[PDB]
RNA sequence: UGAAACUGCGAAUGGCUCAUUAAAUCAGUUAUCGUUUAUUUGAUAGUUCCUUUACUACAUGGAUAUCUGUGGUAAUUCUAG
RNA sequence: UGAUUCAUAAUAACUUUUCGAAUCGCAUGGCCUUGUGCUGGCGAUGGUUCAUUCAAAUUUCUGCCCUAUCAACUUUCGAUGGUAGGAUAGUGGCCUACCAUGGUUUCAACGGGUAACGGGGAAUAAGGGUUCGAUUCCGGAGAGGGAGCCUGAGAAACGGCU
RNA sequence: CCGUCGCUAGUACCGAUUGAAUGGCUUAGUGAGGCCUCAGGAUUUGCUUAGAGAAGGGGGCAACUCCAUCUCAGAGCGAAG
């Protein structure tokens, strides 16, 4: 589904709509307040590090 | 919820007073504190007119006072020795007002060693004179001495720790003390 | 109900306002001040119904804002500030200095007082206690608390307060044969001498008081205020001078004095 | 000058209605030496130090909202980063 | 003070040491040890217990409509009192423990009914009365019912919540 | 003029239905929800001198003529939660 990605220092952030389910499947059964890698999330993100905090059902 | 209404309480005669109005806040009474002795804990409660009202919880320590000497100290409590309202407060060991307790006593001893300096249980030249001037004033009523020796002074706590927060009390002397001792003996 | 009441309905409004039964739902609730609700007088009632310097509430408010009004030295801006018995209202434009003093009937008379007298305030003694740091202080039934009063200033005495400074000029001891002014009920507004003091343990000290006409009356002690020594009152009292005539007498006075 | 928002205070007044409620409410009458009381006007705090030969003051700290941005939801005076 | 263990002031300690202006608008004075030095006005708000005022809970005394086809009731499950505690802003069986057996009643207790919220008052109107009072004022209750609580000086709030 | 027995209407009375309904009390069992309470510790940080890369990281090679220094592995000690 959608993702809600934001960079701190630059102050620049974006919509990343994800219909492909495999990509989504990285975050399943994690909890708010954890770390994530870039490469498994998608092909556009590689080398990056997400920090999982916040979401919505 | 827990109220202090005379609305309920049937009547002087007996007629069942019907529930006139839903009970008010100004009529309220809070849940009991029943402070034990096991780590120092306090929670305030915002009362009527604001006004915080410290509830002792598991209170250790408190300034228990002499009468004869006219003193009190940063002194620890040991246990609830005899509470004259209810003995359930001795099993559970819930410290309260006018419950008889045993006092750490070391602090008291130390103070005495400064005050008179003759020791209970069994330097410098002008201070000697002072010492001489003092002492042989209070001989102490035997039981108290024994308690001191033990490390466990018999007091009755007289601060209400559920209201005040502090657990300050009174070293027992004379007739009342004797009575308390007797009661304790009877119990045991 | 549920806390402090904030309105005053116009019928429930105290009668010595002399308000209209009609002309609005409410009356001005005199706010928290130095005088008791019913024994007070708000600055609306004074500047609208009595003086008529303001045609309405808004006008009164405006006047207050302008700050020509001064009730007892200080300025005031509150429409419903309870200016009570003995309070000195000075309007600086006009120079119409007033002291709030009662009429023989009971209602507050508009006493157009001089500038030299409107300067001090005579005030009663409610208490004599000591506060913190062992300092003796007197309290007045007319608002103030004054630290350090002459040791022989006891309860129910009267005290000339300098007002500007808020100190003590002088005092009168409450006793037999000393001019007294009445502030309670059926005798409210009269003036007399003091004859007796029925002691009574707890239940209200009475005072048998005769006026200039040798007409006796009785009041409770709390309802009496010591105004001077017989002949020399410390304040200028209004026309009538606390006599309070009989009804017939009053009628006669009215219908004798026809001067067109 | 000032939207917004945090702080303040207000929302316990007023208005309505008479269901309960029969020594209860209520009326006058007392008392609080039996108490709380924002507001009110009056009052008012050299002692915070902790041995006393080199120490925070002409101004101490990091947050959070507006915003701006990344959003979810079929919806709600919804609010996550 | 009618009256106190009152006001209040000392001695003794404790204290998860409250408070003790790192606050905003105008105005911009006084001495030179000539530094930008030390100093000082008109106000706002806070903040301590004591006053006061607005109030607040209780509380004294006396007073309610019909009913005996309600004569006993209260007291296991607080009734009455005591002692102690707990709680409360505080008094108090308000609650707890232990003990005593009280407490009310034909001067109608208790129960039942009210098409009863109380009073000011209203109608009638010789005197005495009789009936009515939901309703402009004062009190009291309630916010569909019953419960519980947050915030707050003040609510057991319902144009607050559970 | 009084009763019984007739006819036509209506009022109440008793009355099986294991009647039905509403409310008030109420046994036993359950028991929502808050308040306190025993813990519990998502998170937020201060102070520790705890080693940096820092280009005068305190007024000129140097424990910077080392600055609330560049700032995270500290970890200890808290406070709120
Ligand atoms: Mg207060
Ligand atoms: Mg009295
Ligand atoms: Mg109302
Ligand atoms: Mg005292
Ligand atoms: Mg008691
Ligand atoms: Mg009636
Ligand atoms: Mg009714
Ligand atoms: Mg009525
Ligand atoms: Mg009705
Ligand atoms: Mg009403
Ligand atoms: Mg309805
Ligand atoms: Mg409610
Ligand atoms: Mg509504
Ligand atoms: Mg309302």
């Amino acid at each position: 589904m959608k993702l809600n990605i934001s960079y701190p220092i630059n102050g620049t952030q974006k919509c990343i709509e994800i219909d492909d389910e495999h990509r989504v499947r990285v975050f399943y059964d994690k909890r708010i307040g954890q770390e994530v890698d870039g490469e498994s999330v998608g092909d556009e993100f590689k080398g990056y590090v997400f920090k999982i905090a916040g979401g919505n059902d | 919820g827990i109220s202090r209404d005379s609305r309920h309480k049937r009547a002087a005669t007996g007629a069942k007073r019907a529930q006139f109005r839903k009970k008010r806040k100004f009529e309220l009474g809070r849940q009991a504190a029943n402070t034990k002795i096991g780590t120092k804990r306090i929670h305030p409660v915002r009362t009527r007119g604001g006004n915080q009202k410290f509830r002792a919880l598991r209170i250790e320590t408190g300034n228990f006072s002499w009468a004869s000497e006219g003193v009190a100290r940063k002194t620890r409590i040991t246990g609830v020795v005899y509470h004259p309202s209810n003995n359930e407060l001795v099993r559970t060991n819930t410290l309260t007002k006018a419950a008889i307790v045993q006092i750490d006593a070391t602090p008291f001893r130390q103070w005495y060693e400064s005050h008179y300096g003759q020791s209970l249980g069994k330097t410098s030249k002008n201070t000697e004179r002072k010492w001489a001037a003092r002492a042989a004033e209070a001989k102490i009523e035997h039981a108290v001495d024994s308690q001191f020796g033990a490390g466990r002074l018999y007091a009755a706590i007289s601060s209400r720790p559920g209201q005040s927060g502090r657990c300050d009390g009174y070293i027992l002397e004379g007739e009342e003390l004797a009575f308390y001792l007797r009661r304790l003996t009877a119990k045991k | 109900a549920r806390g402090p009441k904030k309105h005053l309905k116009r019928l429930a409004a105290p009668h010595h306002w002399m308000l209209d039964k009609l002309s609005g739902c409410y009356a001005p609730r005199p706010s928290a001040g130095p005088h008791k609700l019913r024994e007070s007088l708000p600055l609306i009632v004074f500047l609208r119904n009595r003086l008529k310097y303001a045609l309405n509430g808004r006008e009164v408010k405006a006047i207050l804002m302008q700050r020509h009004v001064k009730v007892d030295g200080k300025v005031r801006t509150d429409t419903t500030f309870p200016a009570g018995f003995m309070d000195v209202i000075t309007l600086e434009a006009t120079n119409e200095n007033f002291r709030l003093v009662y009429d023989v009937k009971g209602r507050f008379a508009v006493h157009r007082i001089t500038d030299e007298e409107a300067s001090y305030k005579l005030a009663k003694v409610k208490k004599v206690q000591l506060g913190k740091k062992g300092i003796p202080y007197v309290v007045t039934h007319d608002g103030r608390t004054i630290r350090y009063p002459d040791p022989n200033i006891k309860v129910n005495d009267t005290v000339k307060v300098d007002l500007a400074t808020g100190t003590i000029t002088d005092f009168i001891k409450f006793d037999t044969g000393k001019l007294v002014y009445v502030t309670g009920g059926r005798n409210l507004g009269r003036v007399g001498t003091i004859v007796h003091r029925e002691r009574h343990e707890g239940g209200f000290d009475l005072v048998h008081i005769k006026d200039s006409l040798e007409n006796t009356f009785v009041t409770r002690l709390n309802n009496v205020f010591v105004i001077g020594e017989p002949g020399r009152p410390w304040i200028s009292l209004p026309k009538g001078k606390g006599i309070k005539l009989t009804i017939s007498e009053e009628r006669d006075r009215r219908r004798a004095q026809h001067g067109l």
